[PDB]
RNA sequence: GGUUCGUGGUAGGAGAGCGUUCUAAGGGCGGUGAAGUCAGACCGGAAGGACUGGUGGAGCGCUUAGAAGUGAGAAUGCC
RNA sequence: GCGGAAAAAGCGGAGCCGUAGCGAAAGCGAGUCUGAAUAGGGCGCAUAAGUAACAGGUCGUAGACCCGAAACCAGGUGAUC
RNA sequence: GAAAGUUAUAAAUGAAGCGGUCUGGAAAGGCCCGCCAAAGACGGUAACAGCCCGGUAGUUGAAAUGGCUUUCCCUCCAGAGUGGAUCCUGAGUACGGCGGAACACGUGAAAUUCCGUCGGAAUCCGGGAGGACCAUCUCCCAAGGCUAAAUACUCCCUAGUGACCGAUAGUGAACCAGUACCGUGAGGGAAAGGUGAAAAGCACCCCGGAAGGGGAGUGAAACAGUUCCUGAAACCGUGUGCCU
């Protein structure tokens, strides 16, 4: 049967053209107070999945 | 068929582990010793990281799906000069010619390349610059 | 190539398509649709039973612990007498096709390559007026054939199948049914230019 | 034990506890024995009070 | 085709191979004795392969390719 | 799927992957998003190659390399002890 | 209900080598000659047979019973248009609340479908749906029923096929096997194929109570002797070249 995609991680990755996954940052809801605004600038921003996780991860989302 | 010699390289044989010390997959048949992943059927899921909490798990959902999304077929200009000067460019020309088998919500024209001919192209959408590049030339551009 | 009657004598010669019978042949294509072509052959109806479906088992032959015995789960397990096989085969198809083109080319480069050979007859017709196996034989005799021979023949030709029914080499075909397994699996390749003109329709 | 008229009877389904624990129950149909007549003859038999609503006669 | 530096090895990666059963094609052996089996002081770097003789009494190699129930000394394994 | 010999072809272009990406999305498009910005930066483009089939390796779903519990549940059989 | 046709359930006919030599127990094998083939399928026959046998291709065939297909008999049968005054068009129903379930959809914003319980329409100016809901538009007319085919499976039958097994395999079961045996019972559940081409299955003699043997004889072989193809290893012996 075919593979199943992770259902969790097609709500959270993206692929982008060069076949590397895009993802958010976690510390982006509430305790906003805590974190500078720098940190919060950053944190906005999207980030790129690790190297090792991807290998960890990618057949979960092939497809 | 006495004398069939299939294409070097393109068949090699497969490796049988658990037949002996010789071939360097005998006993544990590639497994090392012990633990979990030495077990028939054993491997933890795919993004298990033994009880740390999955990356999918540390990173918030994003975003929703439009029910109404449009997606366009694309044909870049470059392609337009497979045409025959005067001749004028409609979506089922763009079929038979082959250059779109499917015809996605509608055809847009993009400006990747350059065009030479004197066309007059009806698409269901344009960029700007695909506008302003068949018009450069010297053609009509009509919407449908 | 040179063109003659069923009775052996020169007819004419005929002009076979170099885009059928010219081209260079691809060995490595054949011999991949060869393999594919005996490959589907196989009817793969072969199984054993595994230990579940094995007749009884069931329950455990004797505890666990105790009686100084190995530990024992079913007496049809895989390494008891008439236990369960643990793999071994199970049905399953091995029919595969290659690309088009390529199941193409085979067919095309097989011909170019009998025509390489001197392999290829072309008659400019072959009929019998009734099924008779020895005027088929002294048909082949006439040729010079010999050896294991396709017969391709395509309509107008009537009681061919029959009259070569009997003889253990010779394998009668019309021209639409013309595969690789079937010309490779013969020496020379006796086809009438009826046929020779519907194989060209194809290729 | 069902509904003579309308055929009404136990089903089954789930009870759930507010957790969602699900345990199997039944719906029981709300019969009443009472004295109709079948086929002329009047007998006691099963109805359900939704079949005794309004129409049909004791 | 030669110089130079190498060639201990567990888990393990990589490579090239031996042998088993079956299929195809080709080419063979065999009642003047097949397979099997026994014996031997032969051959190959290994897996292994021959040859000769006994037993046996009817099937079996080889080549190229293909396919696998394909190789056992251990499981307090099963018979 | 049709036709056919459990063939071979032929027919079958529905669909699939690729040829464009960026954006949650509207959308714009060799750009795009962010942004007041003609700024910077992210991902892309400039620095084209895929696809079909087979074969090897590994992974997923299946018992998934083989053997082995104690237990659990369901339907029965037992008070000749 | 008939009739005709066809298929099934028994069958019939069916070409060509006693060919010559070699080996052999025996020839279907070797060598050398022929022949038939719409028949060179398979099997058997003293070794491997298209021409020896049963057959095979092809061609014929059915008193009887059943199936199928036509045709006849037999039975059964009203259809268009024009007007919407009036009438009818599925009620404890549809829907709703509450509690559940099914829907890929876990009560969710939850349409749609069903169950129990209670409440409960409109009813042609009428009604339902389009994923809460309202309006518009579009499509539809529930609460009555029937309906072949394409699909699923195989205890069976007929004909076949297999880069499926070949007696620890393949069915548990090639063999009088769900037997023997075990169990109060439900239930569990084996082992076990091969003389030879043909019984020609060892007359007769000898030792022995018999078993068993040695001769004689049969056979190609009996070291093929009624559990009898081959007959490995463990294991058990006898003899003796070297050592102790
Ligand atoms: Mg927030
Ligand atoms: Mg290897
Ligand atoms: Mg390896
Ligand atoms: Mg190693
Ligand atoms: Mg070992
Ligand atoms: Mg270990
Ligand atoms: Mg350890
Ligand atoms: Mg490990
Ligand atoms: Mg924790
Ligand atoms: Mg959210
Ligand atoms: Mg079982
Ligand atoms: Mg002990
Ligand atoms: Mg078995
Ligand atoms: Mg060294
Ligand atoms: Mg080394
Ligand atoms: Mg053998
Ligand atoms: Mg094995
Ligand atoms: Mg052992
Ligand atoms: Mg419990
Ligand atoms: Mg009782
Ligand atoms: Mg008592
Ligand atoms: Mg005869
Ligand atoms: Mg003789
Ligand atoms: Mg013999
Ligand atoms: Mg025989
Ligand atoms: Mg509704
Ligand atoms: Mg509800
Ligand atoms: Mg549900
Ligand atoms: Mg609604
Ligand atoms: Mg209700
Ligand atoms: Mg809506
Ligand atoms: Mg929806
Ligand atoms: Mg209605
Ligand atoms: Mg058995
Ligand atoms: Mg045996
Ligand atoms: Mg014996």
């Amino acid at each position: 049967p075919k593979m199943k995609t992770h259902r969790g991680s097609a709500k959270r990755f993206k692929r982008t053209g060069s076949g590397k996954l895009k993802r958010r940052h976690g510390f982006t809801s509430h305790m906003f107070a805590n974190k500078s605004q720098k940190q919060k600038r950053k944190l906005r921003k999207s980030a790129m999945v690790s190297a090792g996780d991807f290998k960890r991860i990618r057949q979960m989302v092939a497809k | 068929l006495h004398e069939l010699k299939p294409s070097e390289g393109s068949r090699k044989e497969r490796n049988r582990v658990g037949r002996g010390t010789g071939s360097g997959n005998g006993k544990t048949s590639g497994r090392g010793h012990k633990g979990q992943k030495a077990r028939s059927g054993g491997g933890v899921r795919l993004g298990f990281e033994g009880g740390q909490l999955p990356l999918f798990r540390r990173i918030p959902k994003r975003g929703f799906t439009n029910i109404n999304r449009k997606e366009f077929a694309i044909v870049n200009l470059d392609v337009l000069n497979r045409f025959e000067d005067g001749t004028e460019v409609t979506p089922e020309l763009l079929v038979e010619t082959g250059i779109i088998r499917n015809e996605k919500s509608g055809i847009k024209i993009l400006s990747n390349g350059n065009i030479e001919k004197k066309l007059t192209v009806k698409a269901n959408k344009f960029s700007a610059a695909a506008k302003e590049a068949i018009e450069a030339a010297g053609g009509k551009t009509e919407v449908i | 190539l040179s063109l003659l009657k069923q009775d052996g004598t020169n007819a004419g010669e005929i002009t076979l398509n170099d885009t059928v019978f010219g081209i260079e042949p691809n060995e490595k294509v054949v011999v991949d649709v060869i393999l594919s072509q005996r490959a589907s052959l196989r009817q793969g109806t072969h199984k054993v039973k595994n230990r579940s479906e094995v007749r009884g088992g069931g329950r455990k032959p004797w505890r666990q612990k105790g009686t100084g015995r190995a530990r024992q789960g079913s007496i049809r397990s895989p390494q008891w007498r008439g236990g369960g096989v643990v793999f071994g085969p199970t049905p399953r198809s091995y029919a595969y096709k290659l690309p088009k083109k390529v199941r193409r080319l085979a067919i095309k480069s097989i011909l170019s390559s009998k025509v390489n050979e001197e392999k290829l007859v072309v008659l400019e017709g072959l009929t019998f007026d009734a099924p008779k196996t020895k005027e088929f034989a002294a048909f082949l005799k006439n040729i010079s054939v010999d050896t294991k021979a396709l017969i391709v023949v395509a309509g107008e030709s009537e009681n061919v199948e029959l009259s070569a029914r009997n003889l253990q080499g010779i394998t009668v075909i019309p021209a639409e049914s013309i595969s690789v397994l079937e010309v490779a699996k013969h020496d020379k390749l006796i086809i009438t230019k009826a046929a020779v003109e519907k194989v060209e329709e194809v290729l | 034990k069902e509904c003579v008229i309308t055929g009404r009877k136990s089903r089954s389904g789930n009870k759930r506890s507010h957790a969602m624990n699900s345990s199997k129950r039944t719906w029981k149909a709300n019969l009443q024995k009472v004295r109709i007549l079948v086929n002329g003859k009047p007998k006691k038999v099963w109805v359900s009070a939704r079949a005794l609503k309004s129409g049909k006669v004791e």
